[PDB]
């Protein structure tokens, strides 16, 4: 049974509300992918999960606790307002803002009307639907935020609509990244 | 990184109020230390301080981590003959590394 | 849990046999560096991070080497309870809206990986690709599985096939999941 | 506890010097490091564990082997007399901060 | 320079 494989992971948090003026800290200590040990500063202290952290449970408080804890500050509050605050938390990627009308037109048909916002950070977002200058609340839907996995986001809109002469509908989306809105037309 | 610490050589009497200085230069929020050097022997863990305002103690021995002087001076009670040692101040970042850096250790002699 | 903000600063996984290991900082999900063991070398994934940000290596070859120590000390107390083989999950998506002739990148996400080992690969008309297609490592998840994704820059066609082909023991086939614009 | 070997060297320019250092508080960390007036002690090398050769702040000159998990050596190629000092040979758990343990040292002088 | 969780080992 040599296709017997193993692994271990080493899991650790740290968990920022408002600022750093609150932190949370967790070490996971995981076997394959059960977790049988970890710490919370919360809690206080090391505590088995599962059996088989039964043992290190008190090697790892008489010995880490203390070093353990003081992480909250050493790691967490430490590589937050030091590398932090100057790369991750400063990041500004603008979106880039298209329509597209999902069927072909037709006057008074219905239709849908989609607006691609895509390549943004951070993933705190607002796109809204307007049609005359006149915000549009009913039959507007949207796709799950996209984590694209290179520091970015996206996301689609949909307006179901139904486009008749001289109607100008408009995509707003405001962003961190924005100065003002990124504002997009479409017309009938 | 780097550990200063109070000259070479200080003599006392017994009895006498012992304080070494200590000051570093880190990039980081390291965890610093005191080992002593007994003669003939290899340095010797004395007590740890993992950060700011924290106190680390040990035989009559103390010292507290301020990061605002970025010191952490030694201090004893009354030294006794025995104590005239080597005493080495030192730091470890919180990188990892476990590499731990010396000062340049200061002789201390108690006389009797 | 909640919060504005997360960080894993060091997440280890060692996996025996074979001592293959991984080392990253992650915020807030996304990958800011994994320490390339080999090298020695803290690989960053966004560069103007590392022009105001650093990390050295050697801490990640500290915390392998404890994956290493533990992962014995774990696989004998658990009696030797080998781990257990999973399905990955393919879902293709572009990054942008594909415009014809407009230059893009084809995105492959793998969800459900684990053990964390595998092998993500690109098919341009059932033909295969290897060329400017890049992955990022194990991302964790809460269900302490993983998963990655895989890029393949492209030129929008209206005549050509993809697929992301999986190759994973806990999959019999090597799955292939298509997409077309 | 940590063992030296020789506790006492007196070598000659050029000459090809190795110490040897055991323990049996079975640390993955080992150290070598050496104490001199005015320094203090300075790392040379240290392993994180069998097969690990970790460049210290004053590599040069100089060259390790952690064959095993108790032994750690450390060896002067070309001896010179700018090496001539005492040599502590340290382990250590790997325990963030780890406490180091310390050897009696190896008194060596180049002449 | 950022720091990093220690790994604690175990036994």
């Amino acid at each position: 049974d040599s296709e017997r494989h193993f692994v271990v992971q080493f899991q650790p948090f740290c968990y920022f509300t408002n600022g750093t003026q609150r932190i949370r800290y967790v070490t996971r200590y995981i076997y394959n992918r059960e977790e049988y040990l970890r710490f919370d500063s919360d809690v206080g202290e090391y505590r088995a999960v599962t059996e088989l952290g039964r043992p290190d449970a008190e090697y790892y408080n008489k010995q880490y606790l203390e070093r353990t804890r003081a992480e909250l500050d050493t790691v967490c509050r430490y590589n937050y307002e030091e590398t932090e605050v100057p790369t991750s938390l400063r990041r500004l990627e603008q979106p880039n803002v298209v329509i597209s009308l999902s069927r072909t037109e037709a006057l008074n048909h219905h239709n849908t009307l989609v607006c691609s916002v895509t390549d943004f950070y951070p993933a705190k977002i607002k796109v809204r639907w307007f049609r005359n200058g006149q915000e549009e609340t009913v039959g507007v839907s949207s796709t799950q935020l996209i984590r694209n996995g290179d520091w970015t986001f996206q996301v689609l809109v949909m307006l179901e609509m139904t486009p008749r002469r001289g109607e100008v509908y408009t995509c707003h989306v405001e962003h961190p990244s924005l100065k003002s809105p990124i504002t997009v037309e479409w017309r009938a | 990184d780097s550990v200063t610490q109070t000259g070479g050589q200080v003599a006392l009497s017994e009895e006498d109020f012992l304080t070494i200085h200590c000051n570093y230069s880190a990039s980081g929020y390291p965890a610093l230390f005191w080992y002593v050097q007994y003669p003939g022997e290899g340095p010797q863990f004395l007590f740890r301080a993992s950060r700011d305002k924290e106190k680390g103690s040990s035989r009559g021995f103390e010292a507290t981590y301020n990061k605002e002087a970025t010191s952490f001076h030694l201090q004893k009670a009354s030294v006794q003959e025995s104590d005239s040692a080597v005493y080495y101040c030192a730091l470890s970042e919180n990188y990892g590394n476990e590499k731990i850096t010396f000062g340049a250790g200061t002789k201390l002699q108690v006389v009797p | 849990i909640e919060a504005d903000h997360v960080g894993s600063y060091g997440i280890v996984v060692y996996q025996s046999p074979g001592d293959i290991g991984q080392y990253t900082f992650e915020f807030d999900g996304d990958e800011l560096f994994y320490v390339d063991l080999d090298k020695k070398e803290t690989i960053w994934m966004l560069p103007e991070f590392a022009q105001l940000r650093s990390f050295d290596p050697q801490g990640g070859l500290q915390n392998i080497a404890t994956g290493k120590h533990n992962l014995g000390v774990l696989t004998k107390r658990s009696n030797s309870t080998p781990a257990t083989n999973e399905a990955p999950q393919a879902t293709v998506f572009p990054k942008s809206p594909v415009l014809l002739g407009q230059p893009n990148t084809l995105i492959c996400f793998v969800d459900n990986i684990f053990p964390p080992v595998i092998n993500i690969t690109w098919l341009r008309n059932s033909k295969s690709v290897a060329d400017g297609v890049y992955e990022t490592s194990f991302f964790v998840n809460r269900d302490y599985s993983f998963h990655k994704l895989s890029y393949l820059t492209f030129i929008p066609s209206d005549d050509d096939i993809y697929d992301c082909k999986v190759e994973h023991w806990g999959l019999e086939e090597p799955v292939l999941k298509h997409w077309e614009p | 506890a940590v063992t030296q070997s020789p506790r006492n060297k007196v070598a000659v320019t050029g000459e090809k010097v190795t110490l040897s250092c055991n323990q049996t508080n079975n640390h993955n960390n080992m150290y070598w490091y050496r104490q001199d007036t005015g320094h203090g002690l300075r790392l040379i090398y240290y392993s994180y564990g069998a097969g690990s050769t970790e460049k210290g702040d004053i590599p040069d000159g100089y060259k390790a082997s952690r064959p095993s998990q108790e032994n750690f050596s450390l060896t002067l190629e070309s001896a010179t007399p700018s090496q001539t000092s005492v040599y502590f040979c340290a382990s250590g758990d790997a325990s963030g901060g780890n406490t180091l343990y310390f050897g009696a040292g190896t008194r060596l002088s180049v002449l | 320079r950022g720091g990093a969780s220690q790994y604690r080992p175990s036994q």
